[PDB]
């Protein structure tokens, strides 16, 4: 059949940014959260207050955080 | 439409057409530049023009026939073309004075004439044509110790060496049966063609072209021919591509039409659906470019070339068009691969479809040197229309995300910066 | 950062309605009387901030002898404010001269840039 | 242009550390400027440090010293990164000035 | 394959930089603890608790 | 804009830097006022209360803190030296503005 | 000479030259500086932060 | 900063001492040859500095050919130092090789700018 116009709509946008920009940007945005929580824990490790509610349950790696002393070698 | 025969060696093709008002014959050979070593680069050059020279094309004109040659990396062909109803005069043309004959061309002071010509044709090439120069260096610096690196035209330091005895070797071990197919277009049936052919003897050679040791292999490097003196800058960039019998073959051509060509003295240029526009613009970074995608019997090419007057600026232009090949493989529309499909078929139909029937002769005559046979133009396409955007994405990340590159260039080219700059804006650290 | 496009729907169908011109039109020219530009030789149509793409391209269609005139309104002005005084009565603007003349450029330029902005956006169907 | 270019600051950034022309002859004794600019860093972010714990009157200076190397968490680190970093910051200049007299670099341009 | 070790660490920089740092987090703790021990094991007999269990005979 | 939101950073800091000096007395209002502004902070969720202790060096405003707190007063005075460079940077591209909000490159003084 | 002709780089070249290969052992090379220079950034910061929390003297007193 | 109009003037005195152009010129020779620049595939020419007016003049007026090849013979050397070795012993600039080719163009330029400077200070004797 003859065509003699063009049918077309107009995608969701605001600005330079689009809807179907963000879809595909999506999954790789949540990696970049995945990655940002793991730097996050490897500089508060010393942190004693992380340790005790998060980094002390980890199987292998928790228990070598655990500190040893006994009572009469403290003086405080 | 494309009818192919056999017989006892040679290979006949037509295209017939019955609208066309002149026929065309000849031999395409399956040898071309690539099949020569350093030393004897240009040979095929000088059979090109002693097939076109003074004595051999004045025979031509008395009987109302015209003489055509083409040389290229795979493949040479020799045509004759005139009137319908004069295809007998052009076989027993092509038969006496190139397949059967070739003393009376090779006498002394024709090939002595001719090769004065021909190193005047290549002197000029060196020193005027830029664009068309840094091409031929892209080819030479990318397959570098492989047969894919030589010039189609020879080289003026190879040419001043060659004799007669030269190319009495290579006619004896190329123009051979095994290696060539008839092709007949325009205005000529495939039963007379062939039936001519069988009534006279019209045989080539009988031994077999002899084989390559190495295969062609790309190289990332790049080579700088640096002139102050011109007045602008020619860059050609390019990656590792497709050859001709690749499943990849229509998907890298359609990713090519996605940045197309542009002109900046065009008015109707500046408005094209392309990403890229914008960004070079606003400040004037180049005043034209095209983006390609060669094929060939080993490996291909896929990249642009660019000529610029903003020689302050080129590497601006540089980082904004590999900026948006990334694209390729992590945010391309669909929109995008809409309008490419639509102007692929429109370039594929002018190529093809065209109204010389010289064109179509190399174009049929070479595609059944390399697969035996010729693909339709409504197959093709039906293999354009197929193609998805997953499919654009799966075949950049391949080929085009963090590989490596070839480059060369010429003129003002102090701001074009080094070879791991460039590189690294194959990828982006956002991603 | 309203487009006059937007300026100019509203404004509209405020004049084609016989009501609200009645009871909004006297409003507004009290509020251009009291805001005085004109009492500094100025028109409307020069107080446009000019720093965007879409007033530097209606700037540049301008004619010349308009062009001229206008570079000359904007000097005057920024000499009589320097002495903290107004000017003379007799070379105030008049309500009749204060016509939008820069308000046809504007909105041409401002139809020019919607329509690429949603033909990079286009979807096509079928 | 690229924003590196274009912005007001980023356009310091680059034309200083990312863009900027450098002869490619130049071997490791040019090497000492960068240590120079990692020097004062050290100096400057240490004593900053060390001086939440440090009184100058006369009669507590010399205590306050001790107090910083027995009492302060990592205390003793800091004080003999000071102590130390600024003695590596004196062999650093005197190969700084002596390069700069080899290869003639005070001459007329400079 | 190294076309998949490819694909899986060293295509993506998220993944990339992710890996960096869980192997940071990962070697932290395993190289203070083999330190420690290989410190004490070399100085036996010269430390605190070596010789207050010995005076607890 | 980019001059506008440096200048919002210039009044922040110079905020903190008077706050730090009316520390350096000691009086009644500012013991006082110290204790009211940085027990502040411990009404964040988690870990609130140990961002107080490392402020204040302690278990309440005391010796550390105001040791500390002399130190701090004498360094952001040269950082807001600092931004004031940036703010008389982003304020060299476009020039200044004038009270009739219209272009002023028709009529130019030095 | 021709500028055709590519001068001699096999004294440096490698002879197998992969890209996924020769990729994976740039990339672990960088991946292994990267990794215990930010370990060695984690040293660094918690030193300065930690001279700050309560001095061993101020401790005996709680 | 020593004026190789000063140079010539004692160099050219003492070539043509019989005595003197006996024991200074064997020194001189082994002199240059320690110095080394000729294993880099350099001249003596190509070592002064440049960054004075009066070495401008005479690089604008060196014939082009002779340009184009100081510049390759630069470009050489600092490749040859970033890799800390020394060209082959057959790419050495020999003896007869390292003349003096921009010496007339220097002792040209440095008598222009001598004259204007005497003319500047010219007193009429009235
Ligand atoms: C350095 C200081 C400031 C950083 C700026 C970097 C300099 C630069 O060149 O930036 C411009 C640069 C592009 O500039 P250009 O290519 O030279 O030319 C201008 C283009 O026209 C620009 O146009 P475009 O289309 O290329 O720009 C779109 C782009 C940019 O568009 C924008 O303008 C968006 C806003 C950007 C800045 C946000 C504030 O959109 C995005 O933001 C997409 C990327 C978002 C993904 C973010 C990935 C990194 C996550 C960071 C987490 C890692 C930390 C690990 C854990 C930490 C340790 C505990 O932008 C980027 O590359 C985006 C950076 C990612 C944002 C974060
Ligand atoms: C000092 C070292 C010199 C820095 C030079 C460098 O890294 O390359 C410059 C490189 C060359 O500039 P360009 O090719 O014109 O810009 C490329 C595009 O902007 C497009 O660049 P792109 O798409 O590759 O990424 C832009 C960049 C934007 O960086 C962000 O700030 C985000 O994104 C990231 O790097 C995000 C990943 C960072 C996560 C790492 C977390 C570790 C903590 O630019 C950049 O990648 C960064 C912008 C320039 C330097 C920013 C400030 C550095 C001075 C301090
Ligand atoms: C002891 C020297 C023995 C080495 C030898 O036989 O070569 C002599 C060799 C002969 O000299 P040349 O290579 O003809 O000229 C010296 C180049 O300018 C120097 O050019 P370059 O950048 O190639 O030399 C760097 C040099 C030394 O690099 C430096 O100049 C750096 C100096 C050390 C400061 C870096 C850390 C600062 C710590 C604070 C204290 O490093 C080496 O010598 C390593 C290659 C062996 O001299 C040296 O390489 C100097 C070494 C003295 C230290
Ligand atoms: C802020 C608190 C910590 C203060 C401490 C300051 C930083 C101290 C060192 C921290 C080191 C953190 C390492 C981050 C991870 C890493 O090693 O780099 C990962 C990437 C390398 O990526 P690539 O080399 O470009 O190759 C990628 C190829 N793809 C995957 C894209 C195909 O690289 C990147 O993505 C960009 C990382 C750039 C980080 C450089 C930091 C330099 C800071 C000093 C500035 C001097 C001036
Ligand atoms: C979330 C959006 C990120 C990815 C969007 C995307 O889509 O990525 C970005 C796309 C890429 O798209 P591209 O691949 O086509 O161009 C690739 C170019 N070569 O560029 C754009 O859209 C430009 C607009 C980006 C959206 C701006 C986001 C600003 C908000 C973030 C900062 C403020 C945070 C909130 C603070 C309270
Ligand atoms: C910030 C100002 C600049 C300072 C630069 C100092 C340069 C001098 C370095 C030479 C001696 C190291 C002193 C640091 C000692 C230390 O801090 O920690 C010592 C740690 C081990 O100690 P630990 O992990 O068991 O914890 C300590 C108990 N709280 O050794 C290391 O990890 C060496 C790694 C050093 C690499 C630093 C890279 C630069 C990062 C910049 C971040 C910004
Ligand atoms: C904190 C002190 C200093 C810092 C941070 C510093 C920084 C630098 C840097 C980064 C460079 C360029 C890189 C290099 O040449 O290595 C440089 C070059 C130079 N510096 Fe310094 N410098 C300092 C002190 C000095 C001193 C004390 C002198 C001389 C008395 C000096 C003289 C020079 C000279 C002459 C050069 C140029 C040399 C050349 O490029 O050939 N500097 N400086
Ligand atoms: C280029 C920068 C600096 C240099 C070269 C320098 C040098 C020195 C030296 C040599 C000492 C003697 C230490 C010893 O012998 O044990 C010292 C001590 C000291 N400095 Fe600095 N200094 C610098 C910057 C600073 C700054 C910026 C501060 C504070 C803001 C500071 C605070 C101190 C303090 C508190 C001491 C006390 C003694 C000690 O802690 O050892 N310094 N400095
Ligand atoms: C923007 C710059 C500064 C501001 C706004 C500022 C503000 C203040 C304020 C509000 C006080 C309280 C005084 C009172 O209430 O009686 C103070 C005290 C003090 N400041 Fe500053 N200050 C600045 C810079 C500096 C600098 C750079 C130094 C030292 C190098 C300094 C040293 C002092 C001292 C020693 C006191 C002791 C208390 C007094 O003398 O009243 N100030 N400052
Ligand atoms: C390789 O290229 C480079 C190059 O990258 C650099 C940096 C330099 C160095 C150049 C410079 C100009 C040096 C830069 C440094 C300075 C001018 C001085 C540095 C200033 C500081 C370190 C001051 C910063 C101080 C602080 C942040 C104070 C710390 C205290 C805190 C955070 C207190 C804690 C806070 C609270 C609320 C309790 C080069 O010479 C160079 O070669 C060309």
């Amino acid at each position: 059949a003859y065509t003699s116009h063009l049918s077309s709509k107009t995608g969701l946008h605001f600005g330079r940014l689009s809807l179907r920009s963000l879809t595909a940007y999506a999954p790789n945005l949540m990696l970049w959260g995945g990655a940002s929580m793991l730097g996050l824990f490897v500089f508060t490790e010393g942190w004693p207050k992380f340790q005790d509610t998060l980094y002390k349950k980890i199987p292998l790696l928790g228990p070598t955080l655990e500190d040893h002393t006994p009572p009469e070698d403290k003086p405080n | 439409a494309e009818v192919t025969q056999l017989s006892n060696g040679i290979v006949v093709a037509t295209e017939h057409n019955p609208s066309a008002h002149t026929a065309s014959v000849g031999v395409v050979f399956g040898s071309g530049a690539a099949n020569e070593n350093p030393y004897n680069n240009g040979v095929s050059n000088l059979w090109k023009n002693i097939f076109l020279s003074k004595e051999n094309s004045a025979v031509a004109a008395k009987e109302g026939l015209a003489l055509s040659s083409n040389i290229s990396r795979d493949f040479q062909s020799y045509i004759v073309s005139s009137l319908p109803g004069s295809t007998d005069k052009s076989l027993d043309f092509l038969n006496q004075s190139f397949i059967q004959q070739k003393a009376n061309l090779l006498s002394s002071s024709n090939f002595e004439a001719t090769k004065k010509s021909v190193l005047k044709q290549v002197q000029d090439f060196e020193e005027n044509d830029h664009p068309n120069r840094v091409l031929e260096h892209l080819h030479s610096t990318a397959f570098q110790n492989t047969p894919l690196s030589l010039p189609t035209r020879g080289t003026l330091e190879s040419l001043e060496n060659l004799v007669v005895a030269d190319l009495e070797s290579f006619a004896n071990n190329h123009f051979l049966n095994s290696n060539a197919v008839v092709v007949g277009t325009g205005n000529i049936k495939h039963e007379d063609l062939v039936n001519s052919i069988e009534s006279k003897n019209l045989s080539l050679q009988t031994g077999t072209k002899p084989v390559l040791k190495k295969k062609a292999a790309f190289l990332g490097s790049e080579v700088r021919l640096r002139d102050d003196t011109l007045p602008k800058a020619w860059i050609s960039l390019a990656v590792e591509g497709e050859p001709v019998n690749s499943p990849n073959y229509f998907v890298a051509k359609l990713a090519a039409q996605i940045f197309g060509s542009y002109n900046a003295f065009e008015p109707a240029s500046r408005l094209q659906g392309i990403k890229l526009l914008d960004n070079i613009q606003e400040y004037q970074l180049c005043d034209n470019f095209n983006h390609f995608s060669l094929s060939y019997k080993d490996s291909g090419l896929w990249g642009f070339s660019t000529a610029t007057r903003n020689v302050t600026m080129i590497d601006d232009l540089i980082h904004f068009t590999l900026k948006q090949w990334n694209r390729l493989t992590i945010s391309v529309t669909d929109t995008e691969v809409e309008r490419a499909k639509s102007l692929l078929k429109l370039q594929l139909g002018q190529l093809y479809e065209s109204g010389n029937p010289v064109n179509d002769a190399n174009l049929l005559g070479a595609e059944v040197l390399i697969k035996g046979s010729k693909l339709s133009l409504g197959e093709a396409f039906k293999k354009i229309d197929a193609i998805t955007v997953k499919d654009v994405k799966a075949w950049a990340g391949k080929r085009l995300w963090d590989q490596d590159i070839a480059i060369a260039g010429t003129g003002q080219i102090e701001g074009l910066l080094d070879y791991m700059r460039i590189r690294s804006d194959m990828s982006m650290m956002r991603w | 950062p309203q487009s006059f496009t937007s300026i100019a729907r509203i404004g509209d169908y405020i004049l084609k309605s016989p009501v609200l011109s009645k009871l909004c039109v006297p409003v507004a020219n009290q509020f251009i009387n009291l805001a005085g530009y004109k009492k500094l030789g100025l028109k409307f149509d020069d107080l446009i901030a000019e720093e965007n793409p879409i007033m530097q391209t209606a700037l540049r269609r301008l004619p010349e002898d308009e062009s001229y005139a206008r570079a000359y309104r904007i000097i005057r002005a920024h000499q009589t404010e320097l002495t903290h005084h107004l000017l003379p009565r007799n070379e105030w603007i008049k309500a009749q001269e204060d016509v939008p003349y820069l308000l046809p450029y504007i909105l041409e330029a401002e139809a020019a840039a919607k329509e690429k902005d949603e033909l990079d956006n286009i979807e096509v169907s079928k | 242009m690229a924003f590196r270019k274009s912005n007001v600051y980023l356009s310091l950034v680059n034309s200083y550390i990312i863009d900027s022309p450098q002869p490619s002859s130049i071997n490791y004794w040019w090497n000492m400027g960068s240590l120079l600019g990692l020097c004062l860093v050290i100096q400057i972010v240490t004593g900053i440090f060390m001086a939440m714990h440090y009184s100058s009157n006369i009669e507590l200076a010399f205590s306050s010293v001790e107090h910083i190397m027995r009492d302060v968490h990592n205390g003793y680190i800091l004080r003999y990164l000071h102590a130390n970093g600024a003695s590596f910051f004196f062999m650093v200049m005197f190969m700084h000035m002596a390069k700069g007299l080899y290869y003639g670099s005070y001459r007329s341009p400079r | 394959s190294f076309s998949s070790l490819y694909k899986t660490f060293f295509k993506r920089n998220a993944v990339f930089v992710g890996t960096i740092f869980a192997g940071a987090f990962v070697f932290q703790t395993v190289f203070d603890t083999a330190i420690t021990s290989w410190y004490e094991n070399h100085n036996k007999g010269k430390l605190w608790k070596d010789v207050k269990a010995r005076i607890a005979a | 804009v980019t001059l506008w939101n440096v200048g919002v950073i210039i009044f922040i800091l110079t905020i903190a830097t008077a706050f730090l000096g009316y520390c350096c007395v000691y009086g009644q209002m500012s013991h006082w006022g110290a204790t009211v502004i940085t027990n502040l902070f411990s009404a964040i969720p988690f870990v609130g209360n140990d961002i107080v202790s490392w402020l204040w060096g302690g278990f309440s405003v005391s010796n550390p803190t105001i040791q500390r707190f002399f130190a701090l007063h004498y360094l952001v005075p040269f950082i807001i030296a600092a931004m004031v460079i940036m703010h008389l940077m982003a304020l060299h591209i476009h020039g200044s503005s004038n009270p009739l909000g219209i272009t002023g490159n028709l009529d130019r003084i030095p | 000479k021709s500028t055709y002709r590519t001068p001699n780089f096999d004294d440096v070249l490698k002879e197998n030259n992969d890209a996924d290969k020769g990729r994976s052992y740039a990339y672990f090379m960088v991946g292994a500086m990267g990794l215990l220079s930010s370990a060695g950034a984690k040293s660094t910061v918690e030193t300065f932060i930690s001279s700050m929390t309560a001095t061993a003297d101020v401790l005996a007193m709680a």
